[PDB]
């Protein structure tokens, strides 16, 4: 008999975080 | 495995990083897959912030 199919790749990869003078007299 | 930390980051340490962080306030990581260096200052590397 044929062998197995080969398993399917994982998910993608996750994202990133965010960010005066007085007068004179 | 183990992916590349990504551009304007910085892996936390040289060898067997277990965490990437930002680069901080006034620096800048142009390369991907930037790492801290114990050598010099804490918050830089060879291609690191």
């Amino acid at each position: 008999p044929p062998p197995p199919p080969p398993p399917p790749p994982p998910p993608g990869t996750p994202s990133t975080p965010d960010a005066a003078p007085p007068p004179p007299p | 495995q183990c992916t590349p930390c990504a551009a304007g980051f910085y892996a936390n340490a040289p060898d067997s990083a277990t965490s990437c962080r930002a680069c901080p306030r006034g620096y800048y990581g142009p390369y991907s897959g930037a790492y801290a260096d114990n050598l010099g200052d804490e918050f830089e590397g060879p291609r690191g912030c």
